[PDB]
DNA sequence: ATGAAGTACCTCCCAACTACTTTTCCTCACACTTGTACTCCA
DNA sequence: TGGAGTACAAGTGTGAGGAAAAGTAGTTGGGAGGTACTTCAT
């Protein structure tokens, strides 16, 4: 399940299709994606 | 509109076997009834068929599978299980169909739901409509269970037992073919009946006349004038039960005749059990953020110390015990003013016998007008 | 008995109301000429009048410009019958779209005769049905001086989906007198006007249905009765509590250059706040020069709520309130 | 003088709260809130009797039919001896004519003589509209209005000796002008449908209009109730409609506007309070109690309160009640359609400095709204007040007090014809079961006399053999006429079924009986799960259903006992639909019905989905 | 609803911070007997940070690390769709006080001007300029120069000086 | 009687609020006539 | 006991009156910069 946040609130809140792109608790617009179990690697330098 | 008038008929069925308890044979019973109305639509010309179709029409065949298992439920206890939005006859469309209620029109909708409540008679004529649409006689058992009727109407205002047999003695005089007291059928014109056709709709002119017939030529002196104003005021007198309380429910409904703004004589504890009844009417009835705050500041609870689980043993008595404060209310048992204190009874059952029925004053009055002279011009 | 917060809308309530104001358009028009000689038929009506949009009845003061003399040009019963029948001949033609009770209606009110049937009383929807029964059950029960059993019927009123402001803010004093588990009665006027702060000129062609100004909404040169309900509460709830400085910068940030009544507020609350501070616990630097701008606001806020419209301050008797609080300065 | 005005508007709503505060740092309520504060207060009435005697509309012309008020005769001016109240009312066939002292309670006089003077028109409008308490004496004459003419009395020298009321009369003048007229006030001032005039006042009884005059006739008002009253008695009157109120000089060339009420409200009721300055008002949506202003008595918009009610047939009436500090005002708005009456407290103080305190409702009696309520002045925190009431469609006036501390003719005229011949035929069928009655008083105690006899063990065995056979011929006849594709009795025995009075061993004849078909073409209904219908609660046993009866007529009825034992066994013979057709018959019905209708009502007909 | 935007919100929507600006104005037809007053939104103009007219004014370390800001957020700049902007100062010449410039570009203006020169440069109470130069001509001419609209006016002094008060000659 | 020219005030923008028809419905009354149910005048 | 007017049982033709939910017609609160036009003085 994908979600996203909420940048007021700190909700956290998944968005589908023909849904106006706002929070639901707060009527807050900006609203960044949050990061999922994903693997990246580095070098340790 | 068809498959969704269906599902809220299944719907009401489905209540009645699972609360009410009518037997999982009353599901049958009723299928061939729907499926004998809906070859009904068949036969029609099916372009500007306009079939008729109604929410006053989901009780009749849901009361029409009533009588033919012979059960002992009655109109009264239609117009309450409705009234009170026990099953889903009022905002019948608002939680149904879930998809099929956006892409059918505006029209087929707002009949499919429970606008209004049945008046003045309407419910019958709808089944007197739909015993002539199929043909329920002679298909069917048209046999009305009217002694339980007999029966609910002696427990209904805490009368003496012998009424119940002053009345049936009544019923086997003026009656043709003693027996079978049978629902009314019509499939011809489009005129209401003006003799009140419906056997259902007799048994109380013949219960409203038993009951003053016993009383005005009293030549017994048996039931004593003490005794009258001993039970008026019985029966003019307000309790607290689950049955009454949601025939509190059935006067607010209906608002032309008197005793309809009744609520303002309501008690204390007759309005709690009222806003307790409240907690069943909304669940049948992007800036939502402010219902959301204002329902937070007004919650919906009592806001401390509620009356769910430390509360009492019992404070709502139910509908045995009540009657054993009304019989135990008329101990004294051993003129022109004795009649106008028989007139405070008889329109105090009457006025109580109008609004659990769905019928006008007329409608009552002209039963009277097809009885007492239709009980002389056979007597003489 | 009690007023309903339904927007009812019915085909006979809109035949009798278009069928009323058309007898009065020809009617109008035709004492139009007898007077000199010697398209909806609604929206043309209200065009000549003025709705007030602050008060239910647009008052005027009297001993004043607003004089006239007495029109001793009178009507009597010859005219009165020849000025009715040329409408009556042409008001007939739509009597007979109408349904005859309204044609039974329209009848008897020509000739007075007011009609005894309210309006809500024949609507039997069944929501609506039980609306006028908690309503009236509402204001019975604020009557009967009942605040936890008439916050349980407004509480079950507020989520039955149809209801208007009218039972909104008005008897919420329920909170105000309920004082136990209380959301302090101004948790929710604050709620009123968050929601409703309406900046929207007043159209005035529009007939109004369900929705009326002078208690419930908020447009441009009329603030609404429960914003300034929300500012007379959390200053008597600002020194009852004793923050003072947080209403002084919420009155502060609206300039409502229309109304005096946000202005004596506005002067009001310098003045509680010089109140208080003038004890000075002496028995002096800064709490001298800090109490003389609050002496200076309320003469420079009570001045301009006089260039304002009618709100009759006794600027008298504050300029005594102040006069003894430099006293204590001195 | 308090602050929040408007100056042309000065408002007190519903328990918003008050518009208004000086802050005076006095440690005395720093607060002149215009909304004081007390405890509760309650009233309760203490009922008396006085005397007493298209409807989709009603009638706005016609305002009062009776009046009382205290009255001071000329013959009370010389003597030392001051102050009746009368009571003037209407009667007759139509209503047509026109008609005392409180000893503990208000009561007729003890000599019991109206002075019943008599009229040629029904009776419209009863009023008296009083004096001034700086004129030092108050008013002997009554005004009334009739659909033919306009008619003044006047009291004339009320005796102690005999309780007499002899009055004169001034000439009743006639339409002049063809059009009705509404209202009178003294304090022949009249105003018609649209115009209003003045008259001078005879003091001759035994042998009319001035001559300026005025009018505010708006052609788009359809409603016709008008009104007249002067303000504060320096010749300045007030004329009213629904509409608007004017303030008219007919002393100069002076008149205004002064409320225009057309957009939301309208002007219902206006009585003018025996305070010359303040006078309350009745508009819809609002009480108004405005006042006069201190310079020149024009028209002052003082501290008025919302009407939570809205109607169009509300009238007022209020009441000072004079205190030591101030000045206390109820105001009772009455409605035609139903009993409710709703006040307020007001509190008028020195500097025109007054208040509001809340509202409460009280109830009347069940028959009737008010036509008509009214006060008694009482010859001038434990409030109390009295009046007295008169309902529409009675006349009948009552008495009430308020302290701080139904057979229609409807339904008995459809009975009891005057028929000699059909007295006794009722009596007849009545006779019917006088006897039949007695007949199963007895028929059934005879089972009674038998309690788990053998010769009733016998019966139920010949009753359940009777059952028997009469059921596999009835079954049997159902299945040669079984396939038909287009009923339930157990009363085919017929010979009593009635002579066994036990109720729980004719279970055990009940529930044997089905034991016996476990195989189909047979299906039975239940009785423990189904009869829970009747007592409106679980119901698991049907002996338990009789013990809850049988203990339910204990008091009612002599020895109670067989009737309680046959109406449970008329029920279960009127309940014993036990002939249903087994999982065959309507199963091969329904689908037998379903292929008549085509493909389009297939899918149409399908439940479980959900 | 009302709410209460902060600049860090106006900066991830990349759009300004901009407070509406409102005006009255004063419709009067016929020297006052008929006046309209009419409150006009025009618009909302962008609102230095930390000014009287933001949202971080009398405000703490503490809430502006809560309201998304540095815990010392300076202010003093405008947020411009999305962009910080700031209005840089500049270097004009003191008010109200006569300089006594000499300058080579004054016969390059016209005929007999000489390089001498007075000019001051005066502000009104709003803060706005008005720069008045007084030349002096070859001939003993001295003129009065000022720029009305985007031109350049010249005047002698004395008809300014004689229409400011009533002079004497002598005087 | 034109070749050029600044101003002809056009346009070139949507949405939201709150009202007013608009879409077929379904419900019936509202009441007609000759016989059915009695009493005046031979 | 026979001969005629009105009281009422008993069966039958006309539209009209009444609801709610999609869809719609006016005053307003929400924003972008040149293009296009028909003349008139020399």
């Amino acid at each position: 399940t994908l979600k996203y946040i909420c940048a007021e609130c700190s909700s956290k809140l998944s968005l589908s299709r023909t849904d106006a792109v706002r929070c639901k608790d707060c009527g807050h617009r900006i609203l960044l994606k949050a990061r999922t179990k994903r693997l990246v690697q580095f070098e340790a330098r | 509109f068809l498959k969704s008038f269906q599902f809220i008929l299944k719907r009401q069925i489905r209540w009645l076997i699972t609360e009410m308890r009518f037997p999982k044979e009353f599901e049958h019973v009723a299928k061939i009834i729907w499926l004998k109305i809906l070859k009904t639509i068949n036969d029609q010309p099916q372009e500007e068929l306009k079939l008729q179709l109604h929410m006053t029409s989901t009780i009749s065949i849901l009361y029409l599978a009533s009588t033919h298992l012979s059960l002992p439920v009655y109109t009264c206890d239609y117009i309450k299980w409705i009234c009170t939005a026990k099953m889903p006859y009022f905002q019948a469309s608002e939680i149904l169909p879930k998809s099929w209620r956006i892409q059918l029109p505006n029209y087929y909708v707002s009949i499919l739901e429970g606008s209004i409540s049945p008046f003045n008679g309407q419910l019958y004529n709808k089944i007197a409509l739909t015993c002539g649409m199929i043909h329920f006689k002679e298909f069917f058992n048209s046999e009305i269970s009217c002694q339980g009727l007999l029966l609910k109407l002696v427990m209904q205002c805490a009368l003496p037992p012998e009424f119940y047999f002053y009345t049936k003695q009544v019923i086997e005089f003026e009656e043709t073919d003693i027996r079978n007291l049978t629902l009314w059928e019509r499939t011809d014109e489009r005129h209401t009946g003006r003799v009140s056709n419906h056997a259902e709709l007799r048994v109380l002119s013949y219960f409203m006349l038993t009951i003053n017939w016993m009383l005005s030529f009293d030549r017994d002196r048996q039931y004593p004038l003490k005794w009258i104003l001993s039970l008026t005021e019985s029966l003019t007198q307000r309790t607290t039960t689950s049955e009454s309380i949601g025939r509190n429910i059935v006067k607010v409904v209906y608002p032309d005749k008197p005793t309809s703004s009744d609520y303002f004589q309501w008690s204390e504890e007759e309005t709690l059990e009222f806003l307790k009844w409240m907690e069943k009417q909304f669940l049948p009835t992007d800036q939502k953020i402010a219902r959301r705050k204002l329902y937070k500041i007004f919650p919906l609870d009592r806001e401390a110390n509620h009356d769910g689980e430390f509360n009492d043993s019992t404070h709502q008595l139910t509908f045995i015990e009540d009657l054993q404060e009304r019989y135990a209310k008329q101990t004294p048992f051993f003129p022109p003013a004795r009649k106008e204190a028989i007139g405070r009874l008889l329109t105090h059952i009457a006025s109580q016998l109008l609004v659990d029925f769905a019928i006008s004053k007329e409608q009552l009055k002209d039963c009277i007008s097809r009885i007492k002279n239709a009980c002389l011009h056979r007597m003489n | 008995m009690f007023e309903v917060p339904i927007t009812l809308t019915n085909r006979k309530f809109a035949q009798r109301r278009k069928l009323k104001y058309q007898y009065i358009n020809y009617i109008s028009r035709r004492f139009d000429r007898i007077s000199k000689k010697s398209s909806d038929e609604e929206r043309k009506f209200w065009k000549k009048y003025e709705k007030p949009e602050k008060s239910f009845e647009i008052w005027r003061t009297v001993s004043s410009q607003n004089k006239q003399p007495i029109n001793k040009q009178k009507m009597t019963y010859h005219n009165f019958k020849k000025i009715e029948k040329i409408p009556l001949r042409k008001m007939e033609i739509p009597l007979l779209h109408c349904t005859k009770e309204n044609k039974l209606y329209f009848q008897s009110i020509s000739r007075g005769l007011e009609p005894l049937k309210t309006s809500t009383s024949e609507v039997r929807n069944y929501r609506t049905r039980h609306i006028v029964t908690l309503t009236d059950l509402l204001h019975l029960n604020v009557s009967r001086h009942n605040w936890s059993l008439a916050y349980k019927i407004f509480a079950t009123l507020i989520r039955i989906p149809g209801v208007q402001i009218k039972s909104l803010w008005g008897i919420g004093v329920e909170i105000l007198d309920n004082l136990s588990n209380s959301s302090s009665g101004l948790d929710f006027l604050q709620w009123m006007c968050q929601i409703y702060s309406s900046k929207s000129r007043f159209v005035q062609n529009i007939n109004y249905r369900s929705i009326v100004p002078p208690f419930q909404t908020g447009s441009r040169t009329h603030t609404a009765k429960f914003a300034i309900t929300y500012l007379w509460s959390s200053l008597i709830n600002c020194q009852k509590s004793m923050l003072i400085d947080k209403i002084s910068e919420w009155v502060l940030t609206p300039p409502f250059m229309e109304d005096a009544e946000v202005w004596f507020i506005y002067a009001s609350c310098h003045l509680l706040k010089a109140d208080t501070l003038s004890r000075q616990f002496v028995n002096r630097d800064i709490k001298i020069n800090q109490v003389i701008k609050h002496i200076h606001y309320v003469r420079t806020f009570l001045k301009i709520c006089l260039d304002k419209g009618g709100f009759a301050v006794p600027s008298r008797l504050i300029e005594n309130q102040l006069k003894s609080f430099e006293s204590r300065l001195y | 003088l308090g602050v929040g005005v408007q100056g042309a508007s000065l408002y007190c709503p519903q328990e918003n709260y008050t518009t208004k505060k000086q802050e005076k740092p006095q440690w005395l309520r720093p607060v002149d809130d215009t909304l004081a504060e007390d405890a509760l207060d309650l009233h309760i009435v203490v009922k008396s009797l006085l005397c007493d005697t298209d409807a989709f509309f009603w009638d706005p012309t016609v305002a009062n039919r009776l009046d009382s008020q205290y009255i001071q005769t000329a013959s009370d001016l010389r003597n030392y001896r001051d102050g009746t109240e009368i009571i003037a009312y209407a009667s007759g066939k139509t209503g047509s004519v026109l008609n005392l002292t409180r000893q503990n309670t208000l009561h007729l006089n003890r000599h019991n003589n109206v002075t019943s003077i008599e009229l040629h028109s029904p009776i419209k409008s009863i009023k008296i509209p009083g004096a001034s308490e700086s004129i030092g004496r108050r008013s002997n004459l009554v005004g009334i209005i009739t659909e033919n003419s306009f008619q003044i009395f006047r009291i004339e020298s009320v005796h102690s000796r005999s309780c007499d009321v002899m009055v004169s009369s001034s000439e009743p003048l006639y339409f002049v002008e063809i059009d009705d007229l509404q209202v009178v006030d003294f304090a022949a001032i009249i105003d018609i449908k649209g115009n209003w005039s003045i008259g001078r006042i005879p003091k001759n009884f035994n042998n009319l209009i001035d001559n300026l005059h005025g009018t505010i006739f708006d052609p788009e008002e359809l409603s016709s109730w008008k009104r007249i009253e002067w303000f504060s008695h320096f010749q300045k009157i007030l004329v009213f409609d629904r509409s608007k109120m004017i303030e008219i000089d007919f002393m100069n060339n002076w008149q205004t506007e002064v409320v225009q009420a057309k957009a939301w409200s309208n002007i219902r009721d206006y009585k003018r309070i025996d305070d010359k300055n303040g006078i309350l008002l009745t508009s819809r949506e609002i009480i108004i109690v405005g006042a006069s202003e201190s310079n020149d008595p024009v028209r002052r918009i003082s501290w008025k309160h919302d009407l939570d009610p809205d109607d169009t047939t509300l009238r007022i009436t209020v009441q000072k009640v004079k205190k030591p500090d101030h000045i206390l005002l109820v105001a009772f708005v009455y409605s035609m359609r139903h009993k409710r009456i709703y006040m307020h407290v007001f509190s008028h103080r020195k500097a025109n400095l007054f208040q509001s305190l809340g509202c409460s409702t009280v109830l009347e009696i069940p028959g009737g709204t008010p036509t008509g309520i009214e006060t008694i002045l009482t010859l001038d925190f434990e409030l109390v007040v009295d009046f007295l009431v008169k309902l529409r469609n009675s006349s009948e006036v009552y008495y009430y007090a308020l302290s701080n501390t139904v057979d229609h003719p409807e339904w008995a005229s459809l009975f009891n014809n005057a028929d000699e011949r059909e007295k006794e035929s009722i009596g007849a069928l009545v006779s019917q079961i006088k006897l039949k009655e007695r007949e199963r008083i007895s028929r059934v105690q005879n089972l009674i006399e038998h309690e788990n006899s053998h010769d009733e063990d016998k019966y139920l065995q010949d009753l359940g053999y009777r059952l028997s056979i009469a059921t596999n011929e009835l079954l049997e006849s159902w299945q040669k006429t079984k396939d038909e594709s287009i009923h339930s009795k157990l009363k085919n025995l017929l010979e009593n079924s009635d002579s066994f009075a036990s109720i729980p061993e004719f279970s055990s004849l009940l529930d044997q009986f089905f034991q016996y078909y476990q195989d189909q073409d047979v299906t039975f209904i239940g009785f423990e799960k189904l009869l829970h219908l009747f007592l409106h609660e679980d119901v698991p046993g049907l002996d338990i259903f009789y013990n809850k009866l049988l203990q339910c007529w204990v008091l009612v009825s002599p020895q109670a006992e067989l009737l309680t034992k046959e109406i449970v066994k008329d029920i279960i013979w009127s309940l014993a639909r036990l002939e249903k057709p087994s999982l065959f018959e309507p199963i091969q019905n329904e689908i037998s019905r379903s292929l008549s209708g085509p493909y389009q009502d297939i899918i149409s007909s399908w439940d479980m989905d959900d | 609803v009302e709410r209460k935007v902060y600049p860090s919100e106006s900066r991830q929507r990349l759009t300004s911070y901009r407070g509406k600006l409102l005006l009255k104005l004063k419709w009067s037809v016929n020297n006052g007997e008929e006046n309209l007053f009419e409150v006009r939104d025009c618009g909302g103009l962008p609102v230095m940070l930390q000014s009287n007219r933001c949202h971080l004014n009398k405000m703490s370390p503490y809430e502006l690390v809560q309201h998304k800001e540095e815990s010392d957020e300076i202010g003093g700049y405008f947020i411009v769709n999305g962009i910080e902007k700031l209005i840089r100062m500049l270097i004009v010449q003191r008010r109200n006080h006569p300089m006594a410039i000499i300058r080579p570009s004054f016969a390059n203006r016209g005929a007999s001007y000489s390089h001498y020169g007075i000019q001051i440069r005066s502000v009104r109470p709003d803060q706005t300029s008005q720069t008045n130069v007084l030349h002096y001509l070859n001939d003993g001419q001295v003129t009065f120069r000022f720029s009305w609209r985007k031109n350049e006016y010249l005047v002698p002094v004395v008809m300014i000086l004689k229409a400011l008060c009533h002079t004497s000659d002598r005087e």
